[PDB]
């Protein structure tokens, strides 16, 4: 005798990959030779052992290991390529340099971004390219994105990808190269046909306060060599405490319905130790319940995010039918949290 | 997704440039940077509306231009949008960046997480100032500069389509790119040039393929964008921001819904919104 109430189709973590650069770099690499202020104690500090670069030389860029990791995603889960039904790509570097067959000829360019070139090549006919931007935190974006689209039933498969060509971006005359690194980063969400997983809530806000701190900047070498052309360079000049990402987390689980304790796993942005410890600790997480993964990677941008996460369900810590929290913050400066019901989590 | 209110803020200085992709189009001049436009823009918005920049939840920036962005010109990222976070005091807001979407797609999407989320004034704001953009000289394609300042409130009733180019349906158009300049010698130099192959036939097929999607939508009124000059009186074009002088004379005459048709010159396509108005 009463009419029915409308529901939100459940967001289900289909599968999720990752392709990181074949050759990895230690912190006593030649790379580092023109770099300055290389203590031990900033090493220990930023929690970076080894890093990973593309190697252009060799068919490694931001376009072709995305499409291989794509393709191995598309293929492990059975996935046509024309139901896809929406693409979402991410690249924090400005610099993209390959287009695979679609744009052949076409080179190191500004745009167009990798969203509508990906989809040709990959042939997603029925997929909406989107390409967005969030720095650090594009893929829970993009999750974000993908989940209100499924959602409201505007989108029944929904494949996203990160990728983080930053060495292009990097100045090896500087210690600020001594942190990030390249990475890839695939996941198809798709319509839940239960309940086994969902997007039970996030939140996501900005502050724009000390914006200049981390830009990209077209400048010289900080410390140049003989005749210096002027380059697109990632920049670190300003002159604290970590609060923002915790209240993400807070306003994220307060809008599910859930507490620190009722979150089984929690995965981290990789900025630096101190820092993940600093989230953890302000939400209530145990040491035991995330991972620090800059270690043999380095800060991957958006990549850090889903690699963990990765890890997480390949290891064993992060199992079926946990309520995970996802959260960390980006250049902008913006920050997001997201609180995950997970089923079984295909890894390929 | 409804229109609280637009606004808009061009530079009066005009360029003609000559092809079959050529026009008059306005130009930012000297050392001008995007946010002595944007932010006048969003100002008018907000005024209009009647809403405090406090009072915003969602700030999306759409800005090809890879420098004259903010005051120090050699800035390019962060995107636009979290500079003007900051100037405008909208703390509670979040802010992301769509790169090289339409405005059609990007209100579409936006539209989606806004409702999605609840929030209640979003901001979608798309602005150029691209003296570090070399023009296409062989075809006349060149960026029109200026702000465009959208202020809406999501509704997630918002419909989408993405239609193919007019004219001949066989024919394979080349699409535009910017490749990055390989030779920087000064930090002022172009940054990348514009790349669009001349098409005499692309700006008839770019508005029949208007026509052709708003055939979707046939009880709507519908604004479109004019990238190029053929056809155009004077040979003046506006780009994606010739959609205020529409959108506000829909307002004058008390249109309550509307169409709106973006033309995406990197995929080739068209894509229409279909948007909500605000009354008097």
């Amino acid at each position: 005798n009463l009419y029915f109430q409308g529901h939100m189709h459940k967001v289900k973590l289909a599968a999720i990959t990752c392709e990181l650069p074949a050759r990895s770099y230690e912190n006593d690499d030649p790379v580092f030779a023109a770099v300055p202020d290389l203590s031990e104690s900033w090493w220990q500090f930023w929690g970076v052992n080894r890093r990973g670069y593309f190697d252009p030389r060799n068919g490694e860029n931001e376009f072709s290991l995305v499409v291989r990791a794509a393709e191995r995603l598309l293929r492990s889960s059975d996935t046509a390529p024309d139901s896809v039904d929406m693409l979402i790509c991410s690249a924090s570097s400005p610099i993209m340099t390959d287009a695979g067959d679609v744009l052949p000829d076409l080179r190191g360019r500004l745009y167009p971004r990798m969203a509508n070139v990906l989809s040709k090549q990959l042939g997603l006919s029925r997929a909406l390219p989107l390409d967005s931007q969030m720095e650090c935190a594009s893929f829970l974006l993009n999750l974000r994105l993908a989940a209100s689209m499924i959602r409201q039933g505007k989108a029944e498969k929904v494949l996203v990808v990160c990728s983080e060509y930053i060495s292009n971006l990097l100045d090896f005359t500087s210690r600020t190269s001594t942190l990030f690194a390249d990475g890839c980063a695939v996941a198809l969400l798709t319509r839940g046909d239960d309940d086994s997983c969902d997007l039970l809530a996030s939140a996501e806000h900005s502050d724009a306060t000390f914006y200049e701190v981390a830009t990209g900047r077209w400048r010289l070498p900080e410390n140049p060599t003989g005749e210096a052309k002027p380059r697109l360079y990632f920049s670190l000049f300003s002159d604290f405490v970590p609060t923002n990402v915790p209240i993400a987390m807070r306003r994220a689980l307060e809008k599910a319905g859930l507490g620190s304790d009722d979150i089984d796993y929690f995965v981290f942005h990789q900025p630096a130790p101190f820092l993940v410890k600093a989230w953890a600790e302000g939400i209530g997480a145990r040491p035991e319940q995330y991972q620090l993964t800059m270690g043999d990677t380095g800060v991957m941008i958006s990549v850090s995010i889903p690699y963990t996460l990765m890890t997480g369900l390949r290891e064993g810590k992060i199992r079926p039918g946990d309520r995970i929290v996802m959260a960390g913050a980006a250049t902008g400066w913006g920050f997001a949290a997201q609180v995950w019901q997970l089923g079984e989590v295909l890894v390929c | 997704m409804l229109i609280q209110a637009v606004g808009v803020n061009l530079p009066p200085s005009y360029v003609c440039l000559e092809g079959p992709l050529g026009g008059e189009r306005p130009r930012a001049q000297g050392d001008e940077m995007l946010m002595q436009r944007l932010l006048p823009a969003v100002r008018e918005a907000l005024d209009e509306a009647a809403v405090k920049p406090e009072e915003i939840d969602l700030i999306v920036g759409l800005a090809l231009s890879p420098d004259h962005l903010i005051e120090n010109r050699d800035i390019m990222a962060p995107k636009i949008g979290h500079p003007l976070q900051k100037v405008l005091g909208a703390n509670r807001a979040h802010v992301f960046d769509l790169t090289d979407s339409s405005l059609a797609r990007a209100l579409y999407v936006v539209d989606t997480l806004a409702s999605d989320q609840g929030y209640r004034n979003v901001l979608v704001v798309r602005g150029e100032s691209s003296q570090g953009l070399e023009v296409d000289s062989e075809s006349g394609f060149a960026l029109a500069d200026g702000a465009l300042a959208l202020l809406c409130r999501p509704t997630g009733k918002a419909a989408f389509r993405r239609g193919a180019l007019g004219g001949d349906p066989a024919q394979e158009w080349l699409p535009l790119s910017i490749p990055l300049n390989t030779d920087i010698r000064q930090v002022g130099d172009v940054k990348g040039h514009l790349n669009l192959p001349a098409q005499p036939g692309l700006p008839e097929a770019v508005r029949a393929g208007f026509t052709r999607l708003a055939g979707d939508f046939p009880q709507l009124n519908w604004v479109r964008e004019e990238w190029f000059g053929q056809g155009r009186p004077d040979g003046r074009c506006l780009g994606p921001f010739e959609l205020a002088s529409q959108l506000r004379a829909a307002q004058r005459d008390r249109l309550d819904e509307l169409l709106l048709i973006s033309f995406d010159p990197f995929g080739m396509v068209v894509e229409g919104v279909t948007l909500e108005l605000a009354g008097e």
